[PDB]
């Protein structure tokens, strides 16, 4: 269950560092998220949907 | 206040009292025939005032009293309201002894003075627990329907008036026994366990000629929040809501003719008129403020 | 006895009840005439409202006598 | 209250409508008018009284 985890408090994380921004670069949030590029991407994308 | 007329209006007539129509329409009895009959309450400005004023006089208590008018075809007129000595409590009002020496003193007083009215209808107050009919106002409103024919019930709220600013005057009439016959539950929800024992009516308000004169002078410092009245701004839900309605209506009238057309074409032509009466301000504050200076 | 009973909408009703007789029997003349039952209705006369214990015996009325009928209500 | 749009690196704190903008000024105008129309009257009353006196008839 740790990989439930580790993916709920990213997301987290994200919606509230995204909440005051308009037009937000992805290189940004995954300096914040200490995460590369394609999994920020996999993860705005599932979050979307 | 000139380059009009200044003696009888068109809107004085709705005062006058016609003994004779009255004794004709009393004697028809055209309500009995179609349970659906009474759709149209119009209260008078002082009529209205003086319950408003009752009610909130009465502070956390109850309070009730009676209303004086007259039936013609459709419609109820009720022209003065008068209060009762009642002692309520928080819920419940009672009107045990002095309540109705008090109606037949009283309407014969204003009989002696020239009241030509006769009792139209009842009112009680909720102290802000909504507008709605309850178990016990159901049950009275139908003993006084069933021998005293031309009857309606009055429900105010003082303390939801006074908190929110407008007034809650809602008129019902009961069914007689066994008459069964995204969306907000509140059309049954706002109403009690008694939702389809009583019906409401559309509640309208008029005004004298030497009212309205007398009104018009009632203040004069209204005027800036004429002219920087912002209309079409505050009211765009208003106009929303009256659009829905006006689609759902024609659907309903296009399903008919596959007389109701009528109300639609009305209906669209208020709104309409609303917003022009809307732009044609914003056009006189443009043409006032604007185009000076330029 | 033309004994006129009116009600504050405008109606109309006649009885006739002799004076030495109940206002029981009132009552019940309203009753056969109308039918509002008897725990719900209130008689004035001359803006004083008559108790049941009182015979018609002892009283101002001699004929000419108008009886205001309402009807209790209540409100919640 | 505001957003942040980072590729022009500019913080929006607030914005106006324009139209809700106009009713303000309007209603500062009249206000502002009446403010004088009452230092006018304080400062001179008979001249005020004869002139509204005069404007009236």
């Amino acid at each position: 269950h740790i990989e439930e985890l580790l993916r709920n408090i990213r997301t987290q994380v994200l919606i509230k560092l995204i909440k005051p921004y308009t037009r937000i670069h992805i290189p940004f949030i995954s300096k914040e998220l200490n995460i590369d590029v394609a999994d920020v991407e996999s993860l705005l994308v599932q979050c979307i949907l | 206040l000139a380059n009009n007329m200044q003696e009888a209006q068109s809107i004085d007539e709705i005062y006058k009292y016609d003994k004779k129509q009255q004794q004709e329409i009393l004697a028809a009895k055209p309500w009995t025939k179609d349970h659906h009959y009474f759709k149209y309450c119009k209260i008078s400005a002082l009529a209205l005032l003086k319950m408003v004023m009752h009610a909130r006089s009465g502070g956390n208590l109850a309070v009730m009293g009676l209303m004086l008018g007259k039936v013609d075809g459709e419609t109820m007129i009720i022209m003065d309201s008068f209060a009762l000595p009642v002692e309520g409590t928080e819920t419940r009002v009672n009107a045990q002894a002095a309540a109705y020496e008090y109606m037949a003193a009283y309407i014969e007083n204003a009989k002696q003075v020239g009241r030509l009215e006769n009792a139209i209808g009842w009112y009680h107050s909720h102290p802000g627990y909504g507008c709605w009919l309850s178990g016990i106002n159901v049950s009275t409103q139908m003993l006084n329907q069933q021998f005293q024919e031309p009857f309606v019930a009055v429900v105010i709220d003082p303390t939801r008036t006074i908190s929110a600013g407008k007034v809650n005057l809602g008129a019902f009439r009961t069914y007689p026994k066994g008459y069964k016959p995204t969306i907000p539950l509140n059309k049954i929800e706002d109403f009690g366990v008694h939702c389809k024992q009583y019906y409401a009516l559309e509640v309208s308000y008029f005004k004298s000629s030497l009212d309205r004169k007398l009104l018009e002078l009632l203040w004069n410092k209204y005027w800036v929040n004429t002219l920087s009245s912002s209309s079409l701004l505050t009211n765009a839900d208003y106009t929303t809501g009256q659009v829905f309605d006006l689609s759902e209506k024609l659907e309903q009238s296009e399903a008919q003719l596959g007389d109701k057309l009528a109300k639609a074409t009305r209906d669209s032509c208020k709104t309409t008129i609303e917003a022009i009466h809307g732009l044609m301000s914003q056009v006189i504050k443009d043409k006032l403020f604007n185009q000076i200076n330029i | 006895m033309l004994i006129k009973v009116k009600t504050l909408t405008g109606k109309e009703i006649e009885i006739d009840i002799e004076p030495t007789d109940k206002v029981e029997r009132i009552k019940e003349r309203v009753e056969e005439k109308e039918g509002i039952p008897p725990q719900q209705q209130r008689l004035i006369y001359s803006g004083k409202q008559m108790n049941d214990e009182k015979t018609a015996a002892d009283y101002k009325i001699l004929g000419g006598s108008v009886l205001h009928l309402v009807l209790a209500l209540r409100g919640g | 209250n505001g957003f942040i749009d980072q590729i022009d690196g500019i913080v929006h704190f607030e914005t106006r409508e324009a139209l809700p903008t106009w009713d303000k000024q309007i209603q500062s105008l009249c206000f502002q008018v009446n403010n004088l129309l009452e230092k006018i009257s304080q400062t001179a009353p008979e001249w005020t009284a004869q002139a509204m006196e005069a404007q009236m008839a």
